[PDB]
């Protein structure tokens, strides 16, 4: 005959976050270190 | 009527006390309430019909029938196997539950809502009816009826008022029982989720093992007599050679059940959980179509359509052809079935879970569907963990394959070793090595360059008149010179293969090629021997120190750590700090892992741990930022050592503290790494031009791909600033190291002296540039 | 009391029980106010019972209940309740013993506490305590005190006491069961949503924890809560331990986790929900942070206890903020702090939940909910660790593959060895010359195909060196005129040929010579065999390129050895392991812009090239050929019956499947072409193949500890010729006879095979003569 | 002194599974010869 009526899955319940944007040496030496790529 | 009210109050009090007897059932209290209402309104055969919800549609079923005064409870109760089920759109009961209001019909024949199925079923005639639903929280629990007033033809208002008054208390008892039942349902659901999460996160495994763990753990909480899960084959596309007969017309195309995304319904595995007796569990790989789960079409229907199928009286159905008799030789008859699909992230059907008849005789309510749907959703989500497990396995295998291929390409072939260890031209022996080790040592020590010649012991050594094969030979000679091959019985062929592989690991970049690594190794050798620093270290430490010096810059790409950070290189993502230094250390240890390249093969385990630690310290120490951080500590060590007037006592002061030895080793490796500034003027000029050229290529490439302006040190257009800039490098970085090493040891005085000579020359070119303006 | 007013009053409390919406406190007030008039006593009370930290306690809820007193005055809010431990007070003793207590002369009682007496200024002399008990749990204690006009009370006083606490028990059981259902629903929803957000994707600790905690914010009835994440660094680097080991910096003292790590919160995510909802992420928060102002998060990190605190600012140990902290007037009242633990029991974070929305102190149920949430979050760290390991594996695989191309790719000196632009264009620096000049000069340098016999089936690579084979391969690519048609760069083509040469290992048989022989054989089939008529120029270009790379990077072992040794190749590719490896490596080589000979092709042409590469390389294995022999036989039989040639050409070329089958069989004929060579070549090649198989057999006998088959057994070397005869009669003869029937121009090829069989028969016969005597 | 605080619960969820031991084309004459040559 025919199949009985059945119910569809309730995927609407989980079908679908603030704050996630940022969530994922000597004083004289620093200039010369940046000059030579040491840092 | 004072006695009447007293008796009514006392009877209602006792009816409310009956809920306090633990271990009983609410049906007993409802039954005694029904027998007292009938006595009160002078009626017979009071009835309670419970309400259930299956497949999203509501229905009513028999729970109490033929309730009369002085009647046995056990006879009036109706079991799950004799209950009659009415949909809401049929029957007076269905409409009473639908409207959620009181319905009093005096003549049942005048209502099109009448259903005579119960009249024909037991041969009873019905003429009067009074029905009320028990509604709390906008949900119907049961429908209560009084039928066939014996002494009248009509139910008056007063009768309806007494009805409402007593089923207020009936509603109280039903609300209590319903709240207890819903608490039990939610407790079971939370336990199922909790245990499934415990088992899923226990280990990263495949679909079958993970699903079996989760299901066998929530076994106690499914509350079903028997259930199974059948997993479909997820292979979506066929191979070309398997598709050729299809496209040639040799084999007819498939026609049959198909998963909605388009795959073939092929249950490739079934796991049966038997819970009615002996707790048997079976795994059927490639199950047949004769399997008792698959004998009916329900799992195939769920795989084809993705519905949730709740079936009561399954063998009575004509569509699915369920088994009417016992499924197996053991007596077990399928009564109620609940089948649900497991769904992937992309909404594909991965498996079908089928839960058979409940432990009690009742059918599957909506709450069992709720619980099983939550379980299947959890499994479908844990499919991500299974997919990640497979992807991790593929990545690990691909990394292993790539590393083996790279090691085969990098390792020195036997022909290249034969160019250094000429075993045949001198021993007349075949390719197979059956020679004694001492013979190999003797014939290698005659073909290696003379250490006293070619100034291998001096700070003025220049590799320009030496070819790179000569550099490999000289390095093996250096290893022979510190007396570690015989002391630690390392194989000669292993040493030759290791050094040739180390040479081949250095790329063809302008400055950081194999010549730089050999120059640093040679400078380490001279610091150990000519600089008299060997007195602070044992022979094993000198061995590991030379080996770390040779590999300190292995596989250098010609770009510094800043370019690794700015370009977001894979090296920068793998190693956070000291990117290239950690890469060199990792690749050196990878080379040492292979037994044919393991130069530390024949030493003890503790010696190997010490050698690995020294390797790490020496290689990481070449990061200039670390040198700028620990230079003060080295200065303090040198200042402390300067005050002692006895050499032995300074040696003792350094030796007993391993931290001091490590600090001195780190600056020894830093002093070796910058040794080109201490070379004579022609060597320093050529090497400085090479260094500047490499920096200019890095700057040009940085501008090309990074769209960033290079610093003037790496910028080609500032090439005429090379002299002046160089003097800054002399005044800022190298002079501290060489001045403190000259203070610490007078034998390292020439190095600093050479540096000072260079500082003159780069000044003479600098001032001339100021005259050029 | 007379019976009539008793019945009316019983009906009154019966209607009181039916709340139909409202609070249980009002109903309990009504019963208690009625009881005092029934007991002639005053000041009844309720003491609700809670459990915090596993320690039970009682707290006053209703007080000064006297007949007809308005509720608002009797109810005691959470701000003014008094709490008693169960070891203090007769209420505590009654809750402990769960039994009815009635003692006169309370000053002589050993359990009476007078703290409430001095607190309120009221004196009690006779009391009656009876706890409400359901399911082994005490809900409330009911108190009736100070009987008027009498002492010692009465037995019937206790009887009516119990008979009204029956109503009280009904109300309290209803409320408690509803409360338990609500908290269980909250817990199940928390688990469900946390599972969904964890299984959304793979992320680190911070993002996963933030998602899980933000989604479930509606089910945690807390005004504010936060999570602080500790540093997970177990050990320090050597240079960071240098100052500590040297004694120059005092060792760290202060808070420490049970594992020994320092308590350093690296990030603290605050969820403020009482007014405006905000989420604040503070990396490396200061010690003045409102969560960290008190020592409770640090106390939890040091100890790992679940800390429940009611009236936190009233404590003396913890310096909780007495006043408002954020200048919004929000003041800490109740705190609950829990640790989140790694499988190894390490404390990863501390989750602190501040004052409850209802205002009541945290009881056992909120501890239950939050403990389940923190347990789930602790289990969820498997996904984070797997994410980190995935990133590490991917970076290491990328690094290893990059160092493999630098090693495999041909150096510019090797390119200049073939395309000698320098000696003939006088540029010597950059390849700025026109492609026409490069094509011309390479056409002059490459050897003549006619003189080298590159067009014949008898071609042997024995006279030529491997560099000569590279030059001949580039000549073969030039002969089909695909270089000019598809604008193939000349330097890219030379680099690709040299890279394919370097990709082949140094194994005995499957070296570069085998790859070149297969490529030249397929060039012969296309040109001399006249099989090009079915294929376009682009298809021919792909097949000679796939022919040259069919056995690329062959390790020297069979597929059976890959399966039996469980190599990474076998675990990566299920079937046709080596063929899929060769296809993958060829595609990897083609991905480079410097190596892609198919640079100047459309997307559809490149997709055709890739599909042809897949078909040709996968078809190389003999299992696929043994499966698909029959379909090629049917194609040949169909093409034999045609009257004219162009009909056969159209019949083959209309169907892509038949072209794929013919290409697959052409691959099979090419990789087995060594049989068709003349005897002086076939003998050498057969010994090479046998030596490779014997090496694999030695590997099987030594590593896998399995006895090899007679094909791969050295001791059966004298059985080599007869096996070769079988190898001719079983594998090669079918394909070569079918191709001889298909094209008469391939007749010599098959003919050669027939000769070689004659020779392999004779060498067998001598063996049969040797073994006969 | 600090107040008494609840000990963490781990034994109940600390917690082998039955049935996990197993849960982890040619012609007639060809099946022997394919073995001799290593074709399979
Ligand atoms: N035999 C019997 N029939 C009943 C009893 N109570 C109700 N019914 C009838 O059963 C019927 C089922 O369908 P309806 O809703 O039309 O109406 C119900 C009544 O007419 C009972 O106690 N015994
Ligand atoms: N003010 C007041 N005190 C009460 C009331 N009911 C009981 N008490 C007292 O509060 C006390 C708390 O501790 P106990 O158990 O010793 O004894 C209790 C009685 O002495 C009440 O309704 N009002
Ligand atoms: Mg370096
Ligand atoms: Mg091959
Ligand atoms: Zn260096
Ligand atoms: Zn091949």
């Amino acid at each position: 005959k025919g199949p009985p009526k059945f119910k569809q899955r309730q995927t609407r319940q989980f079908k679908s976050i603030p704050g996630m944007e940022g969530l994922g040496f000597n004083h004289l030496e620093l200039h010369e270190l940046a000059q030579y790529g040491i840092i | 009527s004072e006695l009447t009210q007293v008796e009514e109050s006392a009877l209602c009090l006792e009816l409310l006390w009956t809920v306090q007897e633990e271990g009983g059932t609410p049906e007993q209290g409802v039954h005694r309430a029904l027998q007292r209402l009938a006595h009160l309104l002078q009626a017979d055969r009071c009835s309670m019909f419970l309400c259930r919800s299956r497949n999203g549609i509501p229905e009513v079923a028999s729970r109490l029938l033929d309730v009369t005064p002085t009647s046995k409870f056990e006879d009036n109760l109706v079991g799950p196997d004799k209950e009659v089920v009415f949909p809401l759109d049929i029957g007076i009961v269905g409409w009473a539950a639908h409207t959620k209001k009181t319905h009093n019909v005096p003549d049942v024949k005048k209502n099109s809502h009448f259903s005579d199925f119960m009249d024909k079923q037991t041969g009873y005639v019905t003429k009067n009816l009074l029905a009320t639903p028990i509604v709390v929280g906008k949900e119907v629990l049961a429908v209560i009826m009084a039928v066939n007033k014996v002494n009248a033809s009509e139910f008056s208002k007063q009768d309806e008022e007494v009805f409402s008054k007593y089923l207020n208390f009936v509603s109280i008892i039903l609300r209590l029982h319903h709240t207890s039942y819903m608490y039990n349902i939610e407790s079971r659901r939370s336990q199922i989720l909790m245990w499934s999460a415990n088992k899923v996160f226990e280990e990263l495994t495949d679909v079958e093992r993970q699903f079996h763990k989760a299901l066998y753990t929530v076994r106690s909480y499914l509350n079903c007599e028997r259930y199974s899960i059948g997993l479909l084959d997820m292979t979506k596309e066929k191979e070309f050679y398997d598709e050729w007969p299809i496209k040639l017309g040799e084999v007819e195309p498939y026609k049959g059940p198909k998963t909605p995304d388009g795959r073939e319904v092929n249950f490739y595995k079934i796991i049966d959980y038997i819970l009615h007796g002996k707790e048997e569990i079976k795994v059927i790989p490639t199950p047949p179509a004769d399997h008792w789960t698959l004998i009916s079409g329900l799992p195939t229907y769920v795989a084809e359509n993705g519905f949730i199928c709740n079936m009561m009286n399954a063998p009575a159905d004509e569509y699915f052809t369920f088994q009417k008799g016992p499924v197996d030789e053991t007596g077990w008859v399928i009564k109620n079935v609940l089948s649900l699909p497991i769904v992937n992230k992309k909404e594909d059907i991965v498996g079908v879970a089928t839960f058979y008849n409940r432990k009690d005789g009742k059918p599957f309510d909506e709450h069992d569907e709720y619980i099983t749907e939550t379980l299947t959703q959890f499994l479908g989500w844990s499919l991500l963990n299974t997919d990640t497990y497979d992807k991790m396995n593929k990545l690990e295998n691909r990394k292993d394959i790539a590393q083996e291929m790279l090691m085969n390409q990098t390792k020195a072939t036997p022909e290249e070793i034969k160019s250094i260890l000429k075993f045949q031209e001198k021993l007349n022996v075949d390719v197979i090595d059956d020679c004694e080790e001492k013979q190999l040592v003797a014939i290698l020590k005659e073909d290696l360059p003379d250490p006293r010649s070619a100034e291998l012991y001096e700070f003025r050594f220049s590799d320009f008149p030496l070819t790179e094969h000569g550099l490999i030979k000289c390095g093996i000679r250096l290893f022979f010179e510190i007396n570690v091959v015989e002391k630690f019985k390392v194989p000669v062929e292993v040493l030759t293969r290791w050094m040739y592989t180390v040479r081949k690991g250095y790329r063809a970049v302008t400055y950081h090629n194999w010549r730089h690594g050999f120059n640093v190794g040679q400078t380490m050798f001279t610091l150990l021997m000519t600089g008299r620093l060997k007195k602070y270290y044992t022979d094993l430490e000198a061995f590991a120190m030379l080996a770390a010096a040779f590999c300190h810059d292995i596989d250098h790409r010609g770009t510094n750590n800043l370019y690794q950070m700015k370009s977001t290189s894979p090296l920068a993502r793998l190693h956070g700090s000291s990117i290239l230094e950690r890469h060199h250390l990792e690749y050196s240890k990878t080379l040492l892992q292979d037994e044919s390249l393991n130069i530390f093969q024949n030493l003890n385990k503790r010696q190997f741990e010490t050698v690995i630690h020294l390797f790490e310290v020496a290689i990481i120490a070449t990061d200039l930022a670390l040198y700028f951080k620990k230079r003060t500590m080295f200065q303090k060590i040198v200042d402390a050592c300067e005050q002692m007037q006895t050499e032995e006592e300074a040696i003792k002061y350094v030796t007993v503290d391993p931290t001091k030895k490590e600090i001195i080793m780190a600056m020894m490796m830093t002093a070796c790494d910058l040794s080109a500034i201490t070379k004579p003027w022609e060597v320093q000029s050529q090497v400085a031009l090479m260094v500047a050229n490499e920096f200019w290529e890095q700057g040009d490439l940085e501008r090309t791909v990074l769209q960033q302006q290079p610093i003037p040190m790496m910028d080609r257009n500032k090439r005429d600033e090379l002299p002046k800039l160089q003097v800054g490098f002399i005044d800022f970085v190298c002079t501290f190291v060489y001045k403190e090493f000259s203070r610490f040891h007078k034998e390292i005085t020439p190095m600093l002296s050479g540096l000072q000579n260079n500082r003159v020359e780069w000044k003479s070119l600098a001032d001339e540039y100021d005259a050029k303006m």
